[PDB]
């Protein structure tokens, strides 16, 4: 894409952000009207933004915007925990398609730290009958979204089972994710019981068993 | 929105339509409800058929006066060996014209299964025949000929229908006063394109085996809904309020 | 303010093609134009084409207007104000580089200023370009894992192990119970294999007289079989 | 905004009602026979051009069965064939015993 | 174009447009002026239809047109008037509703409170603006 | 307020309301869009009754419209004119009428040459001021 975005961008609660987005003379904006959008990866998007300032039918006047003789601009004022996540724009004439950007992240901080309830899951009664051993962990309202990966079969160094997945946004609008374990039923049955480590920084309160 | 339908006939007739409008499309079938047995079904064509009726008869005109100025038309003394009266349908050309129509009520009924076609059931003798007026004189010919073939699972011959002449009449029901159509002297001939038709009930057959239509013109009303089902008027209301960024001189 | 709804998931091999479609409703399927964006693995969403229901007069990107081809039919009118109308789109020759998400988009405003741009989305369609063949999923049962129950409701689900092609949802007997319940996101596992988990929280108060069959609804291999949890359990 | 209202004469609008119509049509019996039934002696002349808008964009709904103008046809017919033979001669004297025969049984 | 040729089209066509709407909206070709021209009782149902209608032709015209006279807006087929539009009226937005609702379905969004609307119309522009030569007419 | 509600109050109220007259004085709830909707001739003696009142209606709304036409006046509800005020018609003083005679009284005090001033009006703000573009239109 022949365009660039704002990339990484924080902001607080109750306080603004702006995002920049700009190109060269061909897909400029000098002339060239500019829509945007707001876009949580995997649902469905939303449209904020449609010519220039003016915003969508029903979007609160949170949103403003400007256009410049080279850039333009996306004012949100007042921060609220919803905004966390992905937007784009793209550039277009009346009779000409919209030529999309490259992707803004948006990380919404000064939110309060909630602490995750964490549980293990050990494999079934059923499982044991397909010789796949298989054990996940998870996590929920545990922002900000940073994650760190542990596991100890019985005091042992782990580096197959342990898969270290990609972190999802929580409908909630907090974060979420899970880890999965790869192995063959030997190596599994040899170590009877299993500890799960989920690095949070605050108290020693992790559930573990076997 | 045209400001003035077409060319609308005023065809008094019964049961079977004259010098209508027809779509382009196969005949096409209109009911206020289907299924609910007992409303009529208007049918119109995309062809049209021919029938031709005349009256052999040679009547002579006698007009004896009763009182002044008033003279009554009595008939006079026929001329000629007495026929009855006909109508002719090309035998060729109404076999496909019912045949389109079971086509297009199989989709609107029970989709494939038997479809029957009987004489009129029941009635009054001028209500369950194909009346109209011709040259002045007032017809009556039996449908039975017409409706009694049935077909279902996927120089020339020419019907004829007998036909019956009234000249006392009040249409539409109408108990209030009668007329006497006076006979017209001469030669009698009508030809004109057979467009519409009437349909009406199977009686109560709770859901079971088949389905009949037999011809049953009870209302006038609903001729001319053979040739109105395409309009409705309206009233425009010229004015309109909404809102702009405009306002006029401040003062004044 | 009408859901244009995408029927989608097929997918298949490279170089195969396919034919997507959107079903519309709640809105004027005539002048308003239909839009089809994606977005990749790589990011970057690319807009495709716009295609107008009168006339027909559309504009497809030149990087797509030799192999892309899209067209589509009438609408059957419902009121004076709505009606219901369908969208097609054919595409040809395809590699990884085509696999992602793909929405359908009703053109914004029925004016000159701005039109080609799009306004309510599809349900989005998830297309894989794989080479890999079709797998059916395995059913395993979700331990009970103590967990905290006071005021007699506890949590629980059923895992997903081992599946392939695209993504698909838990579901529950009869519907009525969709608020409440946390399905969690699919996994990748090194081997190629996608595997996911589920966690409902609704009052459980002590197993047996309740509900637990979790309901699995999928793909290539559809679905027959939807496992309860074993009875043995803690505390 | 300070939006305003703005008045607009003439706007293409309009809600189902139905009123009162008449006839139209050009030269049809005249001198050689008239007297008509129908047409009477006279019939607003029909303009020799008809005016047809494909209106577009537009899908109004009819109605066949609740529509007024089969009603107002009917209602016009009665008043019509019964004005048509108001003035002409009654045949009450035409009550009387009547002594018939057949014809030519032979 | 053509009478209502617009009916269908935006909003902002109709306001292009307009007065092929409001011309044919009195006389038509269709009264013909009336008499055969070219039995001697004129008071067939025809006539009576005709009359009826030509009555209620300039009956609506005239009670439409004595609205847009204590408006101040008689000489004119659109005028600006200074009553300030209310917001419980329409939510929709300046460009939202010229582009995407027809006229049409306009009528249809204000037919609630439309005789509200005409009430504050007499005021503002006629009731006061007309009055407010008091101290301007001469001092 | 309502239709005449200052019929009884001096001339400076009527003068403040008077849209409540002129609007309720050419269409009715009265006339009710005629027809029974909802025994086939309506030559009735209602019907006629009727009729010749919609006419009337209407015929005196014209008329009297037809007079705001030719002074100039027909697009507002009350108009100043160039015609002085002629002595001989009262010898009452500005404040004096308008709060003292309330309209009733004051149309029994100029009816005798109520319709000289009628034709004097016609010339000074129409047959005149219309003609003085000859001047003004271009130069
Ligand atoms: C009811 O039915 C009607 C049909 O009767 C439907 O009407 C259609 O509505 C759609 C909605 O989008 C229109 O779609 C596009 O309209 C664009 C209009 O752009 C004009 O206005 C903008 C501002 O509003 C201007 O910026 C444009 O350009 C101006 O400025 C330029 C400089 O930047 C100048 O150079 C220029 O001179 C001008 O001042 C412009 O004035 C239009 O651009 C777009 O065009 C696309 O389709 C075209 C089809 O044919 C159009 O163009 C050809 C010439 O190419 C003309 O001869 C035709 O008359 C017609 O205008 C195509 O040719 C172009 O290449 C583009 O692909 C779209 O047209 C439709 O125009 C409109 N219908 C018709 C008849 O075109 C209506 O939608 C429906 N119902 C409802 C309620 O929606
Ligand atoms: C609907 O109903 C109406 C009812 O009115 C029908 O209209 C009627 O039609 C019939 C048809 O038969 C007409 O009858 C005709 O009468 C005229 C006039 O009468 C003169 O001739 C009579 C002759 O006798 C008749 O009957 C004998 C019986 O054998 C026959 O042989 C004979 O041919 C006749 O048909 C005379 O009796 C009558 O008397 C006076 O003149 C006589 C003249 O000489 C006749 O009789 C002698 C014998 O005496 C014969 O030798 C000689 O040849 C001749 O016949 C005279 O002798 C006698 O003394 C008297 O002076 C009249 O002269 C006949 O000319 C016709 O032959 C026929 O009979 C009705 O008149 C007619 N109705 C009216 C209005 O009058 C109508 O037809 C029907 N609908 C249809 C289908 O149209
Ligand atoms: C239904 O019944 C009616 C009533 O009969 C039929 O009407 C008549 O039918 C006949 C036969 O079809 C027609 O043909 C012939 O018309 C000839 C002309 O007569 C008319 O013009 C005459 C002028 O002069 C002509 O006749 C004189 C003799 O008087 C000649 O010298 C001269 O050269 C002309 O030929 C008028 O004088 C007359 O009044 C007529 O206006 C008739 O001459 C001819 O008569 C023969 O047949 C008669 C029986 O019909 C018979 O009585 C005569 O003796 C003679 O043999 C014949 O009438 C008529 O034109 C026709 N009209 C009228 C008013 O009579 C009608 O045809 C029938 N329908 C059917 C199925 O045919
Ligand atoms: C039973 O059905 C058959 C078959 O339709 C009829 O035979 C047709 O009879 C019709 C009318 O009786 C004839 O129809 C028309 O004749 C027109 C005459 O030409 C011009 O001038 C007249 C007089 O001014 C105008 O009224 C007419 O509009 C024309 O300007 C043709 O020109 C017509 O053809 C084409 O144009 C018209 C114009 O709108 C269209 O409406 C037509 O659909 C068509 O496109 C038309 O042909 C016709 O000629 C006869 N033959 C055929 C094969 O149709 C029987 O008369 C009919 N019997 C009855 C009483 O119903
Ligand atoms: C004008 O034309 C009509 C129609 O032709 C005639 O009406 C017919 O008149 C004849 C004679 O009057 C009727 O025939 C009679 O039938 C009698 C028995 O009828 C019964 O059974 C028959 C069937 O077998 C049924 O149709 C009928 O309804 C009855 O149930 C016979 O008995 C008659 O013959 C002789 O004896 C009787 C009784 O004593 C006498 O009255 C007779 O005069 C005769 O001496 C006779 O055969 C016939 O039924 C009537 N209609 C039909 C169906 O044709 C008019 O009579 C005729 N008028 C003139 C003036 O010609
Ligand atoms: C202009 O403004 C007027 C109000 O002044 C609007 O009038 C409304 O018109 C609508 C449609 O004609 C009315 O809808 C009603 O529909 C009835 C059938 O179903 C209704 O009830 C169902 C269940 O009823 C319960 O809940 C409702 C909620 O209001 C209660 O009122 C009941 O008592 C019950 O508790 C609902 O699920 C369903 O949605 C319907 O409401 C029918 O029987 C009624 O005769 C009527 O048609 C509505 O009632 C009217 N207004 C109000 C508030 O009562 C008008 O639409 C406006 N026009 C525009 C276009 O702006
Ligand atoms: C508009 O202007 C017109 C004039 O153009 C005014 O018309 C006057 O109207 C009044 C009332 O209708 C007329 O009054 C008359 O009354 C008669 C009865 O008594 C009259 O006479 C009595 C004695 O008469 C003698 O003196 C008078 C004085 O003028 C002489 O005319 C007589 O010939 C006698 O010599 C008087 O005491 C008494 O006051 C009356 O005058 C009656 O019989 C008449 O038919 C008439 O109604 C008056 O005559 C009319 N004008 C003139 C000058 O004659 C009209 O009122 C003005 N309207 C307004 C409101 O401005
Ligand atoms: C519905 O249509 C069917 C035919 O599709 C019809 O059945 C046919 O009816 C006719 C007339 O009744 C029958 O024809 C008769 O056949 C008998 C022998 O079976 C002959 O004796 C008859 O001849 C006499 O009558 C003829 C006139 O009808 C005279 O022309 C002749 O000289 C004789 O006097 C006559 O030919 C025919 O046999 C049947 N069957 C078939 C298959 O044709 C049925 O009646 C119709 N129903 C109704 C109520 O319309
Ligand atoms: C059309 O766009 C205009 C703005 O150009 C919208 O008008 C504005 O709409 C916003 C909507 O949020 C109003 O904000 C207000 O926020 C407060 C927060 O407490 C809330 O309580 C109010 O109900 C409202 O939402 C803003 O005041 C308003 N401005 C005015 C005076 O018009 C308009 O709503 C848009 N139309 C739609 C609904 O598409
Ligand atoms: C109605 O009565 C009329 C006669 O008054 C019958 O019309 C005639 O029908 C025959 C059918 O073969 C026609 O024959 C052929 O017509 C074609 C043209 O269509 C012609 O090219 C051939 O040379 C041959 O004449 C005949 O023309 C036709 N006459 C007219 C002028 O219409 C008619 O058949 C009767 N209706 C029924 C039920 O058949
Ligand atoms: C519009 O008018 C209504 C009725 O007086 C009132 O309730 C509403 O608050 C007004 N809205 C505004 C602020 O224009
Ligand atoms: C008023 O006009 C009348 C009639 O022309 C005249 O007699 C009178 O003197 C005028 N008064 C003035 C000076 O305005």
């Amino acid at each position: 894409s022949v365009l660039t975005q704002s990339a990484s961008v924080s902001g607080s609660l109750g306080q603004s952000v702006t995002i920049s987005c700009t190109g060269p003379n061909s897909v400029c904006c000098s002339h060239k009207s500019i829509s945007w959008y707001q876009w949580p990866p995997g649902r469905a998007p939303t449209l904020i933004i449609y010519e220039d300032n003016e915003r969508a039918p029903g979007i609160s006047p949170r949103f403003s915007g400007y256009k410049s003789y080279w850039s333009a601009y996306l004012t949100i004022s007042d921060l609220r925990p919803e905004d966390e996540t992905t937007y784009y724009c793209c550039s277009y004439t009346h009779n000409s398609g919209c030529v999309f950007g490259t992707g803004t992240k948006v990380s919404v901080l000064g939110q309060s730290k909630a602490n995750p309830s964490v549980t293990l899951f050990p494999p079934s009664s059923e499982e044991l009958q397909a010789n796949k051993a298989t054990l996940v962990c998870l996590i929920s309202d545990f922002y900000p979204g940073a994650v760190t990966v542990a596991w100890k079969a019985d005091s042992s160094p782990v580096k197959a089972g342990v898969e270290t997945t990609t972190p999802s946004k929580q409908s909630n609008n907090k974060y979420a994710a899970s880890s999965y374990l790869s192995l063959t039923p030997e190596q599994w049955k040899s170590h009877r019981s299993y500890s799960c480590q989920v690095t949070h920084e605050g108290s020693t309160v992790e559930k573990t068993v076997a | 929105t045209v400001q003035c339908t077409h060319g609308i006939k005023p065809v008094v007739s019964t049961q079977l339509l004259l010098n209508g409008s027809l779509a382009e499309e196969e005949v096409m079938i209109r009911s206020e409800n289907i299924t609910n047995n007992a409303k009529n079904i208007l049918v119109q064509f995309n062809t049209p058929v021919q029938i031709n009726c005349t009256r052999p008869n040679n009547n002579t005109r006698k007009s004896i006066r009763i009182g002044p100025g008033q003279a009554f038309y009595a008939t006079g003394d026929i001329i000629g060996d007495i026929r009855q009266a006909h109508c002719n349908v090309s035998k060729a050309t109404w076999n496909e014209t019912l045949g389109k129509v079971v086509k297009q009520l199989r989709k609107h009924f029970g989709n494939n299964t038997i479809i029957r076609f009987a004489n009129s059931s029941g009635g009054d003798l001028e209500v369950t025949t194909h009346s109209f007026n011709c040259g002045g004189e007032f017809f009556y010919c039996n449908t039975s000929g017409l409706f009694n073939s049935t077909w279902i699972s996927n120089s020339n011959d020419s019907i004829t229908l007998p036909c019956r002449i009234k000249q006392i009449i009040n249409m539409w029901q109408r108990i209030g006063q009668a007329m006497y159509a006076p006979p017209i002297q001469g030669v009698i001939r009508c030809v004109s394109n057979i467009t519409g038709l009437i349909l009406t009930r199977d009686g109560g057959s709770t859901n079971s085996t088949t389905e009949t239509f037999r011809p049953g013109g009870g209302d006038m009303r609903d001729n001319w809904r053979s040739e109105l089902y395409k309009y409705k008027v309206v009233k425009i209301e010229p004015l309109g309020v909404a809102p702009t960024r405009c306002k006029r001189r401040v003062v004044g | 303010e009408g859901q244009l709804v995408q029927s989608g998931a097929e997918l298949k091999k490279p170089g195969a093609s396919v034919k997507i479609s959107c079903k519309t409703s709640g809105y004027r399927f005539n002048f308003y134009h239909i839009n089809w964006i994606r977005q990749t693995a790589g990011r970057g969403p690319e807009w495709m084409g716009w295609i107008s229901p009168y006339s027909g007069d559309k504009n497809l990107a030149p990087a797509f207007q030799d192999r892309v081809i899209m067209t589509t039919d009438t609408e059957v009118p419902v009121t004076s104000f709505t009606s219901t109308g369908a969208a097609y789109m054919e595409i040809r020759n395809l590699k990884f580089d085509d696999t992602g998400t793909y929405f359908c988009a009703k053109g914004l405003l029925r004016d000159g200023s701005s039109t080609w741009l799009p306004y309510l989305w599809g349900q989005g369609t998830l297309l894989t370009v794989s080479s890999a063949s079709t797998k059916g999923p395995s059913v395993f049962p979700l331990a009970p894992s103590s967990k905290s129950t006071s005021g007699g409701t506890a949590a629980l689900g059923c895992l997903v192990k081992d599946y392939f092609p695209e993504p698909v949802t838990v579901s529950w007997n009869s519907g009525a119970l969709t608020s409440g319940v946390h399905t969690f996101p699919a996994v990748l596992q090194s081997s190629g294999l996608y595997s996911l988990s589920s966690v409902v929280t609704v009052p459980s108060s002590s197993l047996g007289t309740q509900t637990y069959i979790c309901n699995v609804n999928h793909k290539p291999s559809n679905t027959k079989v939807d496992k309860r949890v074993e009875p043995k359990s803690c505390d | 905004e300070n939006l305003w209202v703005t008045v607009y004469y003439g706007v293409p609008v309009w809600k189902d009602a139905e009123t009162t119509l008449f006839c139209a049509s050009d030269a049809k019996a005249y001198e050689t026979e008239k007297h008509n039934v129908w047409a009477t002696h006279a019939c607003v002349p029909t303009d020799p051009n008809p005016q047809e808008i494909h209106l577009e964009n537009v899908t109004e709904e009819f109605n066949m069965w609740k529509n007024n103008m089969v009603e107002q046809m009917h209602t016009d017919i009665i008043s019509l064939w019964d004005q048509s033979l108001k003035p002409c001669v009654k045949l009450t004297p035409l009550c009387v015993t009547l002594q018939c025969t057949n014809v030519t049984n032979n | 174009l053509g009478f209502l040729g617009a009916a269908g089209s935006t909003m902002g066509a109709a306001s292009m447009t307009l007065t092929v709407q409001a011309r044919n909206l009195l006389s038509g070709i269709v009264q013909q002026q009336s008499n055969l021209l070219r039995h001697l009782l004129k008071l067939t149902v025809w006539g009576i239809k005709q009359l009826q209608a030509r009555v209620l032709a300039v009956e609506r015209y005239l009670r439409d047109q004595q609205l847009l006279g204590i408006w101040g807006c008689s000489g004119k087929l659109i005028c600006c008037t200074n009553v300030p539009w209310n917001s419980s009226w329409s939510n929709r937005n300046l460009s939202e509703i010229w582009d995407n609702m027809t006229w049409l379905q306009w009528d249809k969004e204000i037919s609630n409170y439309t005789q509200i609307i005409y009430g504050l119309l007499e005021e503002s522009q006629n009731q006061q603006e007309k009055n407010e030569q008091d101290l301007l007419a001469l001092d």
